[PDB]
């Protein structure tokens, strides 16, 4: 009966709840507060990036740590030589409405997407000199919100649609799809194996997801509204949540459960983007007030702030050694920190 | 004979700190591509230039107009001076030209990397003002050795540099600012989105700006123009003319503490980097 | 300092800058439009009359090139979007204008129509954003108003109080009371977007039709007024 | 719909949860292990960083 | 991709020819060329360079004066404008391809050349080992005046086989990478000034003329080359 089955969802969901509880004995502030804090970070900008016409919504940081991708809403692709301030390429896309972009790890594609709801993937090395449309992923009803790279054939794409798809590319067709959220699918983040991966909705949670499988292994329900930016913890047992209630999250796969919120009283806008550092203890997090704050993930107070944008932060990136912090923002203009 | 050094004492004290911070303030706006943003460097700059001329001229008043500090260096003097007097109407000219084509065709200016034109247009200002005014860079009765002056004028083969300076130094750059402010009023009648709380305030803008720079660069190229005009009794005219017209220029020096008010202090984005100051 | 080849790679870089001028010339000179409005309203008339005149199976947004008067305009409208836009409404906060075609000629789904609007008007990060409302449909209200089969009154209790404002202006001629209907509609329309406007940003009403060859025409004036009130903002004028 | 839920959450609900602790000890030993390889925490001396 | 040029025979002293380059398969307009000739007896020798968009042209200091290089893009074609043609002019130029940001690989390609007739200082000298040396090791080795090392750390060293037929074609980039398309058993070393290409396995097809060449400064000196039989 559906009357039965709403019942037993609901005593379900108690007894989830109720475990959880029970696995919680004490908070991840109250063991951590005896360790030294990381004190005052100072963080200065190294290099401005200019060229981009219009804002800019995505930017992905090479494996390499000097090369970067950047999308912004004028239609263009550029990668930058980080540490020259260079143009390497300058992509044009058929789509100007792009807000997402990835650089696969190999090095030899770039992704990108948007409300075109098509995943379009570009060759960066051909034997011609030019970069070229490898292949377009057709298959999302909604626009495509975040794209990220397994490998040169494997990509994972999260829609407008409450649906993330995992794409065959040599075969347009989709390998595996997954269901089960109620809202706009916002972010996205692989996992150092790159076997699992979890999706930022608007329905106010996040899902881990099994890649091979096909299957939501576990839901996280903590915020109060739409999640707007997710990425793991370098260890790949945790991840961290930014949404539109002001407030960071972090999540614990394991626990399965909200270690710390990263919240103030003043900060009343919503982040837009997050990325860590390398050992985790600096949980770096765009928001919608100008300005990019420093949290300390082990004891969640803010260490410093990257305040240098003429308008709202949507995106970040911090490069895999962890020497330098990419900032783009909807001025137009890429900052790289350090 | 206390009247111009006094004011020349305050217009240095006040325009100079006020021109600096004009000068940030349009910096800043045009580090976002802001066409008028160069224009209104120019015109700062000028009015430093001015602020910086003034301390010779302070020390040759209060010398009852005898030149003390240079022999010969005073050419220098008399020519930032009067190029900047002259400089400073043209980049006026040329803000109202860009308001005007801002307001009355929103659609088609600018057209391409507007500073990149603007630049060109700035320097062609700088170096056709320097190459009018490279042609002007005596003593009577007692102590009365003036800085490049000619009492009386040099004569009707040479005496109409200043009509040639009355009227393309004041009469053009004025009447250009005349025509594009009416014209920006104009065309602020049709808009359906300002209400009369809008369309008077720019009315009160765009017929107070000309006003201050003509209330500012009027008696001195009134006595200037009279007296060439004339010279084409002249004993008793220059006698008579004299004291006047050499404290007329005590109120050209406001509009280089004046402009800034009009083009930083109006404009709420360049209160707000003062504050960032 | 440097080798040669980071010369060529240093000169390459100036190349593609160049390339990023010249695209930029014709970036600024192209003003954005978002086309808005439901499946009763007809949007897809007015973009298929405007493709006509001047000028992929799941594709998320369709995009309609016109020009007016050598001015060019970009105008998109969402294909395969969900029933959710508080998102996807972000892309769309500098385009110069959004055109909302509403139907106003139906009597039922028009107040979902104003709750629309309302949203609209009122988000976030589509503030100091002009919208330009075409009230669709005016030959269909006409006929409808005259036949007397439905009325208004039963769905707007407001319209019995209701009268002709003085600045009623119907060019054609007809009976006074589609007048009166059209104006009560657009009335509506205007006290919610005068109830918070605050003067950031205006609201352009039209009684169109879609068959109309000059909504081109409408447009281009309003963009005109807005980009003219942007200026004047811009430039320290007020 | 609410079959596949409830599958879903019977399915989810099915696994072994450790204690938060144990977690807390994890993430303490994972920022305190990688300190020296962390530019952001410990500044690098103005030799080695790229952007000096 | 391919490059084709012709304008080559004989012509007497003193006379002017113009050396043409048609290519084709590649986006040319992104590609900055080189001539690099070849004396029948000697080995290669680099004659000029025209950057991407014409806004850098290089010559080599014997031929400074003499010869002129354009491109035409919209044709897709490159000329060399030869003067006052002399009698050390007989060789076989080459039209060399290259495009130079960060990790890409130049003069990675080569046209098949014109073979041109004519009827009777304080630079990175590159030296080779004796020009006399299947399933064996070989060792090729070299080395240079200067050293290669750059601030940047980059050691402009390349590597060219040229086999007793066709044109030569790019193995070793920057004295570490290998080119797209070469088998990985080729293999590049050095510290600095002395350089070493080995082959871990040699086969039939790697019979032929190894040349090196230094990227570091204008003009870009070659070095005789070794030969393996």
């Amino acid at each position: 009966e559906l009357d039965q089955l709403r019942q037993e969802a609901e005593q379900l969901k108690n007894q989830i709840r109720d475990a959880r509880k029970a696995c919680a004995d004490a908070t991840l502030s109250q063991i951590t507060n005896n360790i030294d804090p990381v004190g005052r970070i100072q963080m200065r900008t190294r290099r401005t990036l200019r060229g981009h016409l219009a804002k800019i919504y995505a930017m992905h940081w090479g494996t390499d740590s000097r090369l970067l991708v950047s999308a912004s809403q004028d239609g263009k692709l550029i990668i930058w030589d980080s540490y020259t301030t260079n143009k390497v390429h300058a992509i044009p896309l058929r789509s100007s409405w792009v807000m997402t972009c990835a650089y696969a790890p190999s090095g030899n594609y770039v992704a990108c997407g948007g409300l075109d709801n098509i995943c379009s993937i570009y060759n960066l090395k051909t034997r011609e000199g030019n970069v070229r449309v490898s292949r377009e992923l057709a298959g999302h009803t909604g626009y495509l919100s975040c794209c990220r790279f397994l490998d040169d054939n494997q990509i994972v794409t999260s829609s407008g649609d409450t649906t993330c798809a995992l794409w065959d590319i040599e075969t347009g067709q989709q390998t595996t799809t997954f269901t089960g959220h109620t809202g706009d699918v916002m972010s996205l983040s692989l996992a150092p194996d790159t076997r699992l991966f979890v999706s930022g909705a608007c329905d106010a949670s996040a899902k881990l997801w099994d890649v091979r499988e096909g299957m939501c292994r576990q839901t996280f329900t903590g915020h109060e509204s739409d999640i707007n930016a997710i990425c793991f913890f370098p260890n790949g047992n945790a991840f961290a949540t930014g949404s539109d209630d002001a407030t960071c999250r972090l999540f614990d796969l394991r626990a399965d459960q909200e270690l710390m919120t990263y919240s103030h009283d003043n900060i009343i806008c919503g982040i837009t983007s997050v990325s860590f550092s390398k050992s985790g203890r600096l949980l770096l997090a765009g928001y919608d007030d100008f300005n990019c704050n420093v949290w300390d993930a082990l004891k969640a107070d803010r260490a410093g702030v990257l305040a240098g944008h003429d308008n709202r932060v949507s995106c970040l990136g911090v490069t895999d050694d962890g020497m330098a912090v990419a900032t783009g923002s909807w001025d137009s203009f890429l900052k790289i920190w350090n | 004979s206390v009247l111009p050094p006094s004011l020349y004492a305050l217009v240095f004290t006040l325009g100079l700190p006020a021109n600096l911070l004009a000068l940030w303030a349009a910096w800043l706006q045009v580090r976002k591509g802001r066409e008028l943003g160069v224009y209104l460097l120019n015109l700062s700059l000028s009015d430093l230039l001015l602020i910086c001329a003034l301390p010779p001229w302070t020390d040759y008043y209060l010398r009852r107009d005898v030149w003390g500090y240079g022999p010969g260096a005073c050419r220098l003097f008399g020519f930032v001076f009067y190029t900047n007097l002259y400089v400073g109407a043209a980049f006026l000219s040329c803000v109202s030209a860009d308001r005007y084509l801002a307001v009355a065709h929103p659609l088609r200016f600018p057209g391409a990397r507007p500073i990149r034109s603007a630049a060109a247009v700035s320097a062609l200002i700088w170096m056709l003002e320097l190459a009018a005014n490279a042609p002007p860079l005596h003593r009577d009765r007692y102590n009365h050795t003036f800085c490049y002056e000619s009492y009386p004028l040099s004569g009707r083969g040479a005496a109409l540099a200043n009509v040639g300076r009355v009227l393309a130094g004041f009469l053009l750059p004025w009447g250009v600012m005349m025509l594009c402010y009416a014209g920006l009023l104009r065309a602020l009648r049709g808009s359906a989105s300002c209400e009369q709380r809008e369309r008077r305030r720019v009315r009160r803008l765009a017929l107070g700006l000309p006003c201050v720079a003509l209330l500012c660069y009027g008696p001195y190229h009134a006595l200037l123009l009279l007296r060439s005009l004339v010279f084409l009794g002249g004993c008793a005219l220059e006698e008579r003319l004299f004291p006047a017209y050499h404290a007329s220029l005590a109120l050209a020096t406001l509009n280089c503490l004046a402009d800034p008010a009009l083009y930083c202090l109006a404009c709420p984005g360049a209160r707000g980097e003062v504050a960032k100051v | 300092t440097l080798s040669a080849e980071d010369k060529a790679a240093v000169e390459r870089s100036k190349m593609i800058e160049k390339q990023l001028q010249k695209d930029k010339q014709v970036y600024r000179a192209t003003h954005r439009l978002l086309l808005l409005g439901a499946d009763n309203s007809g949007k897809s008339t007015i973009v298929k009359q405007m493709r006509i005149y001047h000028v992929v199976k799941t594709s998320g947004i369709f995009e309609t090139k016109f020009q007016v008067d050598k001015v060019n305009f970009h105008m998109f409208d969402v294909g395969a979007q969900r029933d959710e836009r508080r998102k996807w409404i972000q892309c769309f906060n500098d385009v110069t204008a959004i055109i909302f075609v509403v139907d106003s000629s139906d009597y039922n789904r028009l107040q979902e129509a104003l709750n629309d609007f309302k949203s609209i008007w009122n988000n976030r990060w589509l503030r100091t954003i002009s919208v330009i409302l075409f009230l669709n449909k005016q030959d269909l209200l006409a006929e409808k108003v005259l036949a007397g089969k439905s009325k208004i009154e039963d769905y707007f209790p407001e319209f019995a109080r209701y009268t002709t404002p003085e600045d009623a202006t119907p060019e054609p001629g007809e009976d006074p009371r589609v007048t009166r209907a059209k104006y009560f509609i657009r009335d509506e329309f205007l006290r919610i977007s005068t109830a918070s406007g605050d003067g950031r940003h205006y609201c352009y009403p039209h009684f169109t039709c879609s068959v109309d060859t000059e909504n081109a025409r409408r447009i281009f004036n309003d963009c005109r007024d807005i980009i003219q009130r942007m200026h004047l903002r811009q430039y320290e004028l007020l | 719909q609410a079959r596949k839920l409830v599958e879903q959450l019977k399915m989810e609900a099915n696994i072994d949860r450790i204690k938060v602790s144990k977690a807390a000890a994890d993430l303490m030993a994972y920022c305190e292990a990688h300190a020296k390889e962390d530019p952001l925490l410990t500044p690098v001396p103005a030799s080695e960083n790229p952007f000096r | 991709v391919q490059l084709v040029e012709s304008g080559g025979g004989l012509v007497q002293p003193g006379g002017s020819r113009k050396l043409s380059c048609s290519a084709s398969g590649f986006a040319f307009s992104s590609f900055g060329m080189h001539w690099v000739r070849q004396a029948p007896e000697k080995g290669l020798e680099w004659v000029a360079y025209i950057s991407s968009g014409s806004g850098t042209i290089y010559y080599a200091d014997t031929v400074k004066g003499r010869f002129t290089i354009s491109r035409d893009d919209p044709k897709n074609t490159l000329f060399l404008q030869m003067t006052s043609l002399r009698s050390e002019d007989t060789a076989m130029y080459y039209c060399v391809r290259s495009i130079y940001y960060y990790g890409s690989s130049p003069f990675d390609f080569w046209g098949q050349g014109t073979t041109l007739t004519v009827s009777a200082s304080a630079d990175i000298v590159m030296t080779q080992a004796t020009s006399s040396v299947p399933g064996e090791s070989v060792s090729i080795s070299c080395r240079s005046s200067k050293s290669l090392l750059h601030s940047n750390g980059n050691t402009y060293l390349y590597w060219f086989l040229q086999r007793p037929g066709q044109s030569p074609q790019l193995l070793i980039y920057r004295m570490s990478n290998l080119a797209s398309g070469v088998p990985d058993r080729f293999s590049g070393s050095g510290s600095g000034t002395a350089f070493t290409l080995t082959i871990s396995r040699l086969e039939a097809e790697d019979v032929g003329v190894y040349y090196c060449m230094q990227h570091l400064e204008y003009p870009l000196t070659f070095g005789a080359g070794t030969k393996l039989e």
